[PDB]
C-alpha cells in the first residue's frame, strides 16, 4: 500500500469519467438539474435574442397543453400554448409569403408555399429552436421534446413576441432566425418536385415562349462507365439552359432543373439577401 | 498532433452573425467556498466583478453555489449544449476576469 | 496497475489532542523562568543526542564514545565498522575539497 | 519507503493519451510509445514549415495549369501582373482559376496585353509614349 | 449582541452631556485624556450608554475628545456575505445560494 | 570621405564621455531594492475568508 489520497482520489474521478463514458445516464431535462431558476432564465432568454418580451405572455406561451394533463394526472396521486400557437403560425406564414415574393417575385405560388412549408416544418424549426434555449424552457410531458410540442412552442414564442412588440419587430425576427435558414442551399433541395421537364414545359408555355429542344452540346466516354454528357436545352436555336449528368437522361433532368432555377431566380449567383 | 486529434470544419451556431448577433453563452456557475485559500482571488472576484460583469451582458445567466468546495468551479453552458467547465483554482482576480471574459466573447 | 482502487479510510486528525494543544509549552522556559533551566533539558530522546547535532559520522561516533560500553556485541560491531566505513568516506571521497 | 511516488499511472497516461492511434506495442507499452511520441511532436514542428511550402507548390501548380489552359505559362502571368501592380497572391489566384474561370482569363489578358506592351517597349529603345497598361502609379 | 451599529444623530450633544458629566471649558474638543481615570470613566459610560465599546487596539489612538468623537460617528454594521450580496440591489440573472 | 583626417578629433568625443558617465551611473547604482511592510502582510493576506 502506497500511502497517500490524491492519487487515489484522481482515479476514482477517472473510474468515473469511465463509467459515465461505458453506460452513460438516459439524458434528463435541463430542469431536473442544480443550477436552475426559471424566471430568471426567462428574463435572460428576452434579453438574449434583444428585444422586451411581457413575462406573463412569454410564460404561457412556454406552456403545453401535455404538461397541463401531466401535471393534473400526477396531481391526483395555467394558460397552454394554443391561441397563441395558430397567431404565431398565421403571422410567420403571412410574413413569409412576404418576404419570398418581395425579393424572389417571378416564382409561382406553388414554390412560394413549398418554401415557406420548408421554413416551418419540424426539420429546420427543431433545428432553430433547439439553439435557442427553447427546448429547455419548454415545459412538457417528456423528454427530449418531440417535435410537433417544440415546433409549437416556437411558434407560441413568436405569437407571444407579435403581441408583445409589434408586427415589424416580428418581422425582423422572422428575418433574423428563418430566412437566414436558405443560405448556402439550393432551390431543389428544398422544394422537392420529380419530372422537372413537365414543369419547364409548362413554365414556357406560361411566358408563350416555343419548347425546348434537348440537345447534346457535350460527352466523354460515351462507352465507359463514368461518361460526361452536357444537355443543352435551347429555344429558337439559342439555350435556356445547359447541364452536365452520368447519362443522357439525367443530364436532360439537369438541364430542365437548371432552366427552372434561371427562369425564377434561384441561380447560384442570384442577389444575396439584404440584412 | 492533427492525426491524433479529431477536426472539424469552420462554422456558426445558427448563421450568428447574418440577421442579428446573438450571445451564445447561457450560464456560468463558480462555486466559491467561504473558508477556502484555493478560491480566495474568486472570492474577490464575486465582491468585485461579478455584479459589472452581468450588467455588462443581461443574456448569460450567473450562478455563485458558495458551496463548501475545495476548487471553484466556472460552468459555461452554451447555447448548443455545450458545456465548458473551468478550474479558477490558485487563480487571481484578473486571469479569472479574463478567463470569464475569454468564456463570455466565444461560442 | 500501481494504483488503489477505493479511497482510503479517512485521516482523522485530533488538532486539539492532549499533546498538539500543549505543544510548545515550557520553550521559553529560560529566559522567563530566571534561567534555572535551559530548553534543551526538556527534549527527550538518546542520551547521546539530548542538545546536540551533528552529521552521521559525528553522530556515531559520539553515539559509540557515550554508549558503547553497554551496547549490543553484533550493533557494536556495526557501529565500528560505520564510523570506519564514514571516516574512510568523509575525508577521502568527494567533490568539494 | 518514507515517500515513494503514489502518482505514477497518470504520468503513464499523459504519454500514452497520444499514441492511442499508433500500430504494434507502440499504442500500449509505454517505454515504445515514448520514444514514438517524441519523434511525432518533432514531426508535427518541422511539419508546420513544411505544409507552407508544400501548399505553395500547390498553388503554383494549380495557376500553371490554369494559365497553361489559357494559353500562357505561369512565369509570363505573375511577371507581367506584377507589372500592371495588380498585387494577387498566388492562394487568390489559384481559387480564381477554381471558382470563377472568367475572372481568370481577364487577368490572362490582362498579362498577356502587359507582355506585349513591355515587347513593344524594350524593342524600339529609346524616348517613347508608354503602353496604356504599363503606367505605374506612384505612392509617396 | 452584535457589532451592528449606527451613529446616532444626537451622538453630539449626548458627548457633550457626557464630558460635562465626567469633569467644563469652551474648545472641548482639545481636552487632553492623558489621565487614566478619567479616560476610564469616560469610555465606560460611552460603552454601557451606546453599547459599544473601544478595542484594545484602537485605545492609545484615542488621547482628545477629538478622537473619541470620531471613533463613535462611523458605522460599524455586520451580517453575513450572502447577506451583503443579497442586499446589493443584484440585476437580476445574479442567483446566489448560500449552503451553510 | 566628408571631411580630412585632421577635423574628426573631439568632435563628438563628450557624446562619448556623458555617455560612459551614464553607464558608469548604471554600474555604480546596483544595490539591493528597499523592502517593505506592505508586501509582509500582504503575504498575511493569504487566509481572509467570507463572513
Ligand atoms: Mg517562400
Amino acid at each position: 500500500v502506497k500511502k497517500g489520497f490524491r492519487a487515489a482520489f484522481r482515479f476514482q474521478k477517472e473510474l468515473e469519467r469511465q463509467r459515465l463514458l461505458r453506460c452513460p445516464p438516459p439524458p434528463v431535462r435541463r430542469s431536473e438539474k442544480p443550477n436552475w431558476d426559471y424566471h430568471a432564465e426567462i428574463q435572460a432568454f428576452g434579453h438574449r435574442l434583444q428585444e422586451n418580451f411581457s413575462l406573463d405572455l412569454l410564460k404561457t406561451a412556454f406552456v403545453n397543453s401535455c404538461y397541463i394533463k401531466s401535471e393534473e394526472a400526477k396531481r391526483q396521486q395555467l394558460k397552454s400554448n394554443q391561441e397563441l400557437s395558430e397567431q404565431g403560425t398565421s403571422f410567420s406564414q403571412t410574413c413569409l409569403t412576404q418576404f419570398l415574393e418581395d425579393e424572389y417575385p417571378d416564382m409561382p405560388t406553388e414554390g412560394i408555399k413549398n418554401l415557406v412549408d420548408f421554413l416551418t416544418g419540424e426539420e429546420v424549426v427543431c433545428h432553430v429552436a433547439r439553439n435557442l434555449a427553447v427546448e429547455q424552457l419548454t415545459l412538457s410531458e417528456e423528454f427530449p421534446v418531440p417535435p410537433a410540442v417544440l415546433q409549437q412552442t416556437f411558434f407560441a414564442v413568436i405569437g407571444a413576441l407579435l403581441q408583445s412588440s409589434g408586427p415589424e419587430r416580428t418581422a425582423l425576427f422572422i428575418r433574423d432566425f428563418l430566412i437566414t435558414q436558405m443560405t448556402g442551399k439550393e432551390l431543389f433541395e428544398m422544394w422537392k418536385i420529380i419530372n422537372p421537364m413537365g414543369l419547364l414545359v409548362e413554365e414556357l408555355k406560361k411566358r408563350n415562349v416555343s419548347a425546348p429542344e434537348s440537345r447534346l452540346t457535350r460527352q466523354s466516354g460515351g462507352t465507359t462507365a463514368l461518361p460526361l454528357y452536357f444537355v443543352g436545352l435551347y429555344c429558337d436555336k439559342k439555350l435556356i439552359a445547359e447541364g452536365p449528368g452520368e447519362t443522357v437522361l439525367v443530364a436532360e433532368e439537369e438541364a430542365a432543373r437548371v432552366a427552372l432555377r434561371k427562369l425564377y431566380g434561384f441561380t447560384e449567383n442570384r442577389r444575396p439577401w439584404n440584412y | 498532433t492533427a492525426r491524433g486529434t479529431p477536426s472539424r470544419f469552420l462554422a456558426s451556431v445558427l448563421h450568428n452573425g447574418l440577421g442579428r448577433y446573438v450571445q451564445q453563452l447561457q450560464r456560468l456557475s463558480f462555486s466559491v467556498s467561504r473558508d477556502g485559500a484555493s478560491s480566495r482571488g474568486a472570492r474577490e472576484f464575486v465582491e468585485r466583478e461579478v455584479i459589472d460583469f452581468a450588467r455588462r451582458n443581461p443574456g448569460v445567466v450567473i450562478y455563485v453555489n458558495s458551496r463548501p468546495c475545495c476548487v471553484p468551479r466556472v460552468v459555461a453552458e452554451y447555447l448548443n449544449g455545450a458545456v465548458r467547465e473551468e478550474s479558477i483554482h490558485c487563480k487571481s482576480v484578473e486571469e479569472i476576469s479574463t478567463l470569464v471574459q475569454k468564456l463570455a466573447d466565444q461560442s | 496497475i500501481g494504483i488503489r482502487l477505493t479511497l482510503p479510510p479517512p485521516k482523522v486528525v485530533d488538532r486539539w489532542n492532549e499533546k498538539r494543544a500543549m505543544f510548545g509549552v515550557y520553550d521559553n522556559i529560560g529566559i522567563l523562568g530566571n534561567f534555572e533551566k535551559h530548553p534543551k533539558e526538556l527534549i527527550r530522546g538518546p542520551i547521546w543526542l539530548r542538545g546536540w547535532k551533528g552529521n552521521e559520522l559525528q553522530r556515531c561516533i559520539r553515539k559509540r564514545k557515550m554508549v558503547g560500553s553497554r551496547m549490543f556485541a553484533d550493533d557494536l560491531h556495526n557501529l565500528n565498522k560505520r564510523i570506519r566505513y564514514l571516516y574512510k568516506h568523509f575525508n577521502r571521497h568527494g567533490k568539494f575539497r | 519507503l518514507r515517500n515513494r511516488v503514489t502518482d505514477r499511472y497518470f504520468r503513464i497516461q499523459e504519454v500514452l493519451k497520444h499514441a492511442r492511434h499508433f500500430r504494434g506495442r507502440k499504442n500500449r507499452c509505454y517505454r515504445l510509445a515514448v520514444r514514438t511520441v517524441i519523434r511525432a511532436f518533432v514531426k508535427c514542428t518541422k511539419a508546420r514549415y513544411l505544409k507552407k511550402k508544400n501548399m505553395r507548390t500547390l498553388w503554383i501548380n494549380r495557376i500553371t495549369a490554369a494559365s497553361q489552359e489559357h494559353g500562357l505559362k505561369y512565369p509570363a502571368l505573375i511577371g507581367n501582373l506584377v507589372k500592371c501592380q495588380v498585387e494577387l497572391n498566388r492562394k487568390v489566384l489559384a481559387d480564381l482559376a477554381i471558382y470563377e474561370p472568367k475572372t481568370f482569363k481577364s487577368l490572362a489578358a490582362l498579362a498577356s496585353r502587359r507582355r506585349h506592351e513591355g515587347f513593344a517597349a524594350a524593342l524600339g529603345d529609346g524616348k517613347e509614349p508608354e503602353g496604356i497598361f504599363s503606367r505605374v502609379v506612384q505612392y509617396h | 449582541r452584535s457589532r451592528a451599529y449606527t451613529p446616532p444623530e444626537d451622538l453630539q450633544s449626548r458627548l457633550e452631556s457626557y464630558v460635562k458629566e465626567v469633569f467644563l471649558p469652551s474648545n472641548w474638543q482639545d481636552i487632553s485624556l492623558e489621565d487614566s481615570r478619567l479616560k476610564f470613566n469616560l469610555l465606560a459610560h460611552l460603552a454601557d450608554d451606546l453599547g459599544h465599546v473601544v478595542p484594545n487596539s484602537r485605545l492609545h489612538q484615542m488621547c482628545r475628545v477629538r478622537d473619541v468623537l470620531d471613533f463613535y460617528n462611523v458605522p460599524i454594521q455586520d451580517r453575513s456575505k450572502f447577506d451583503e450580496l443579497s442586499a446589493s440591489n443584484l440585476p437580476p440573472n445574479l442567483k446566489i445560494t448560500w449552503s451553510y | 570621405p566628408y571631411m580630412t583626417r585632421e577635423q574628426e578629433r573631439g568632435h563628438a568625443a563628450v557624446r562619448r564621455r556623458e555617455a560612459f558617465e551614464a553607464i558608469k551611473a548604471a554600474a555604480t547604482s546596483k544595490f539591493p531594492p528597499h523592502r517593505f511592510i506592505a508586501d509582509q502582510l500582504d503575504h498575511l493576506n493569504v487566509t481572509k475568508k467570507w463572513s
